RNA sequence: ACGAGACUCUGGCAUGCUAACUAGUUACGCGACCGGUCGGCGUAACUUCUUAGAGGGACAAGUGGCGUUCAGCCACCCGAGAUUGAGCAAUAACAGGUCUGUGAUGCCCUUAGAUGUCCGGGGCUGCACGCGCGCUACACUGACUGGCUCAGCGUGUGCCUACCCUACGCCGGCAGGCGCGGGUAACCCGUUGAACCCCAUUCGUGAUGGGGAUCGGGGAUUGCAAUUAUUC
């Protein structure tokens, strides 16, 4: 049938469609280090240094990416490759391959698969916020 | 850029630096001394490093050493290797205060 | 790109001597008129720019521009850009000397003095014409 | 041949585009547009000299993005504060004698114009148009 | 046409989806074709109030909570047979309503 | 007169237009949703009307 | 503080002592066979219990208890 | 406290300080700036003429930091 | 046997399920040349982003240590998560507050302006902090490219609501007094109509550009007054 995740973090999300196609190297469809903000932009220089120019010669990766915030939008990216990298090995040879692959990249960092759950809190009585109360008078 | 070996900037701060020792309130009465207490490296660089850090802050705020340049003094005084800091000479002539109480 | 700009021993533009401590380009500090979105305006509508080495350098700005400022009115903008339309002492956006007055000339004493005005004697004692609260907080203002 | 208009980044290439289109020359310059006082939040304004081009950017994007919209509905992306003084935040708007005179300094060049449900839309043969210097200028200079 | 949309709207959860599912029930037993229930964003009815009827004790609040689930099916078919479905003597406290497009 | 003095400069503000529907009550009004009960009646009645505790 | 209320612990005893065979030392099955063998009308109640059921039978595979 | 040093330019005490910049091999903006007593942004002027000739390759432009590198 | 806990709501996780002509796909595609998907319209993928339901999922479950080797405690991989908020809440009591919430009330009593009415009619909000709650970020970090980060909780109209939320065009410079439409709402405001933090107006140091000291104008949201609380 159709299998699509694609790549989402916090609030941002990299629509992934993975096939077979001209897959050149880009991200939000512009150049390696070229991203406007400017912060983040070495994440996905590091892989690539390491297989070889063959390896994505059939990988198109057909990204839809929305979301405002950098910590959303940025590692959201490299979950996005985690995924792509996982579904075509897996689906193409064998899964030891993508055991190997999968196993670099999420041993190497653990925050790809794991998001923050915090999020804001409820405002209670009595108080400016959540925890804080107004001053007690005597 | 340095041309040596990189290892000097993280290898040059702090292993004669690094205070070894502090103290605690005394007693009901009297603030002249302050009982000796040393720990493993956990709570000793929590503390020494949390009012190192703090210091630093509240005096050297206006400070001429600001950002877009703020990486190699603290960079070459943070990590190992050296006893050239000055918050933590503070800590340290105090750590002696302190050692006095064996 | 540098500039052989000499030490500034004397900075007179209107005519008093101060001595602009700081970094030049900027002495505007006494300049009542030049300056934020008006002076964009002159820069849209004059084409030039400061590309020079920053340190030191002159300030033909704003001379320029309140030059020109002294007949603002000749584009025939209604002028929303100046600091006393409809003012009282002068008809037009006219020129008048001597500074150290111009908390005098945002509160006209004659005029408000001589309508015995309620709002004359917050405008006066130095209390709040518009009314803000002066126990504790407000208390800079009439201080 | 042929590029996107959301494809790859956008500075550098509308950098040549606007200034090919401030060098054009053609464009005399209405003189009741500069004055605008726009927006509080902003201490200065851009002085790029294809200012104009500047609330046309706006215009583009956020009518390329979400159709059926003027300048004032384009800005629900910088939420936070407004500090004004004594009063509350507002959001965003846009000045009406900047969009009429645009609007008339605007004719001939193939961008935008007023859509047939209020705000501003792109031209068809605009739209074309755009594509085409898109795909002429990464043909010659930028996207070779 | 026979674009034909219910509308159910309920305060709670359970008998709606009963309601909802006794619906595509009988709308499949037939040969008829029916795009499944599309579900509302649920909105809440809060209000806030103090709890005492004077104005002394500590500033103690009762939040309130009405939820309001909606839900939509669309299907084809002549108004004989959707009058025949409606009846099936929907439980209390279940809204229906029915809209031809 | 009646047709005189009504709706001359208009009451766009009436505090005393409206009143609790269950005791005539013209404090602690309730007009959200159209409930018009002032605060003690509508927790009397917040049961009956499907207004419920949650949190 | 994840002491076991009174409630938990005579629901696992019963269910051991009524069920001894069918349990293991595996969470996962404890929980099924506590789902088939017992109305708990709560998620977390039955996983409390189930727990409580491995912990028990952990003591029980090194000799008798006295509950 | 009015910094009075040396910035005045005359006949003869011009060309004996702009010429600090391009003559050592350890250049830092820390040292010109907190420790040269003079204005850092000329020494950024000097860093952006020298790379104006072809001596450096540039890469990007910030307000306090300058970013060349070489591939020769 | 009550209370605690359980429980209810609420977050935090589903490359699983249930499927959506109102927000989100489309290569039997036109709005493109010197083989990189191109926004009123283009929506026979049972949906990943969104919505919400049926379930799943966490149990001190695994391991090590301490402990009667009991109840338990600590640490660590594995995990979305190794106690997220709250709501409810015993017995016995205060002469606690409420008769100004109530045709909820016992008793006893005022004016002939029944607090029956009279958009009749200077009752404040002044400034010895006599007191209490508040309106309250300290320079590269303090601030400007309608600047490519960014919201989400919710509200909204013809039964006494003819006092709804507003898009778009009025162009003195944009909220806006005039028109003309949309929305009883996942449908229109709205991808939330003069936005944060950020950005070479810039300070290589700091009483300056860097942050508002009474306090005047250009057009006034349009309110029986506003000043004796509306208004950029």
């Amino acid at each position: 049938q159709s299998v699509q995740v694609f790549g989402r973090k916090k609030t941002a999300t990299a629509v992934a469609h993975c096939k077979r196609g001209n897959g050149l190297i880009k991200v939000n469809g512009r150049p390696l280090e070229m991203i406007e903000p400017r912060t983040l932009q070495y994440k996905l220089l590091e892989p690539v240094l390491l297989l070889g120019k063959e390896r994505f010669a059939g990988v198109d990766i057909r990204v839809r990416v929305k979301g405002g915030g950098h910590v959303a939008q940025i590692y959201a990216i490299r979950q996005s490759i985690s995924k792509a990298l996982v579904a075509y090995y897996q689906k193409y040879v064998d899964e030891a391959s993508k055991k190997e692959i999968k196993d670099i990249l999420i041993q190497y960092d653990r925050t790809l698969l794991v998001a923050d759950p915090r999020r804001c809190e409820s405002k209670k009585f009595g108080g400016p916020g959540a925890r804080a109360r107004y001053q007690k008078s005597y | 850029l340095t041309g040596e070996n990189p290892l000097q900037v993280l290898v040059n701060a702090i292993i004669n630096s690094g205070p070894r020792e502090d103290s605690t309130r005394i007693g009901r009465a009297g603030t002249v001394r302050r009982q000796a207490v040393d720990v493993s490296p956990l709570r000793r660089v929590n503390q020494a490093i949390w009012l190192l850090c703090t210091g630093a802050r509240e005096a050297a705020f206006r400070n001429i050493k600001t950002i877009a340049e703020c990486l190699a003094d603290e960079l070459i005084n943070a990590a190992k290797g050296s006893s050239n800091s000055y918050a933590i000479k503070k800590k340290d002539e105090l750590e002696r205060v302190a050692k006095s109480n064996r | 790109l540098v500039i052989p700009e000499k030490f500034q021993h004397i900075l007179r533009v209107l005519n008093t001597n101060i001595d602009g401590r700081r970094k030049i380009a900027f002495a505007i500090t006494a300049i009542k008129g030049v300056g934020r979105r008006y002076a964009h305006v002159v820069l849209r509508k004059a084409d030039i720019d400061l590309t020079k080495r920053a340190g030191e350098l002159t300030e033909d700005e704003v001379e320029r521009v309140i030059t020109i400022m002294q007949n603002p009115r000749q584009y025939k903008i209604p002028d929303w850009f100046l600091n006393r339309q409809k003012d009282v002492k002068d008809g037009k956006y006219s020129q008048v000397l001597a500074n150290g007055l111009d908390n005098k000339l945002r509160e006209d004493l004659e005029r408000l003095k001589k309508i015995r005005a309620h709002r004359g004697l917050r405008h006066f004692w130095g209390l709040r014409v518009r009314g803000q609260h002066t126990k504790t907080t407000g208390r800079r203002g009439r201080t | 041949p042929g590029v996107t208009v959301k494809d790859v980044n956008q500075q550098e290439f509308v950098r040549a585009l606007a200034a090919f289109l401030k060098k054009s020359g053609k464009l005399k310059v209405p003189e009741w547009v500069d004055t605008v006082k726009l927006a509080k939040h902003k201490e200065l304004a851009p002085y790029d000299e294809n200012w104009f081009y500047t609330r046309a950017a706006s215009t583009a994007r956020h009518l390329y993005l979400r159709g059926g919209a003027g300048v004032g509905s384009m800005t629900k992306i910088y939420g936070g504060r407004q500090r004004n003084g004594v009063m509350p935040s507002h959001f965003s708007r846009g000045s009406k004698s900047v969009a009429r005179r645009v609007l008339q300094a605007l004719e001939g060049l193939k961008m935008v114009e007023k859509d047939q449900d209020g705000g501003r839309k792109l031209t068809p043969q605009g739209q074309r148009d755009l594509d085409r210097i898109a795909g002429q200028v990464a043909a010659a200079n930028k996207k070779h | 046409i026979h674009r034909i949309r219910i509308t159910l709207t309920s305060r709670n959860v359970k008998s709606l989806e009963k309601v909802c599912a006794d619906l595509i029930r009988g709308a499949k037993e037939k040969n008829l074709k029916v795009k499944g229930p599309v579900r509302m964003p649920t909105k809440t009815l809060r209000i806030t109030t103090r709890k005492t009827p004077c104005g002394e004790g500590s500033k103690t609040w009762d939040r309130f909570q009405m939820r309001i689930h909606k839900r939509l099916i669309d299907l084809h078919s002549p108004s004989e047979i959707v009058k025949q479905i409606t009846s099936i003597s929907i439980e209390p406290g279940v809204e229906v309503e029915v809209t031809i497009a | 007169g009646h047709q005189q003095l009504y709706w001359s400069h208009p009451r766009k503000f009436g505090q005393g237009s409206r009143s609790c529907r269950v005791c005539s009550n013209r404090h602690g009004l309730i007009r959200k949703y159209g409930l018009n009960m002032c605060r003690q009646c509508f927790r009397q009645y917040a049961k009956d009307i499907g207004f419920i505790k949650l949190d | 503080g994840r002491v076991r209320t009174k409630t938990v612990k005579k629901a696992a005893r019963v269910i051991i002592e009524k069920y001894y065979t069918r349990l293991g030392n595996d969470f996962h099955t404890n929980k099924r066979v506590c789902e088939e063998i017992a109305i708990i009308p709560s998620k977390k109640l039955r996983n409390k219990i189930a727990g409580y059921v491995t912990h028990l039978m952990k003591r029980i595979q090194r000799g008798p208890v006295r509950g | 406290d009015k910094l009075n040093n040396l910035v005045l330019f005359d006949k003869a005490t011009y060309d004996k300080l702009c010429k600090e910049v391009p003559n050592y091999k350890l250049i830092t903006p820390a040292v010109v700036s907190e420790r040269l007593k003079i204005r850092g942004s000329l020494a950024r002027a000097a860093l952006q003429e020298l790379l104006s000739k072809g001596l450096i390759k540039l890469v990007s432009k910030h307000r306090a930091q300058v970013i060349y590198t070489r591939n020769t």
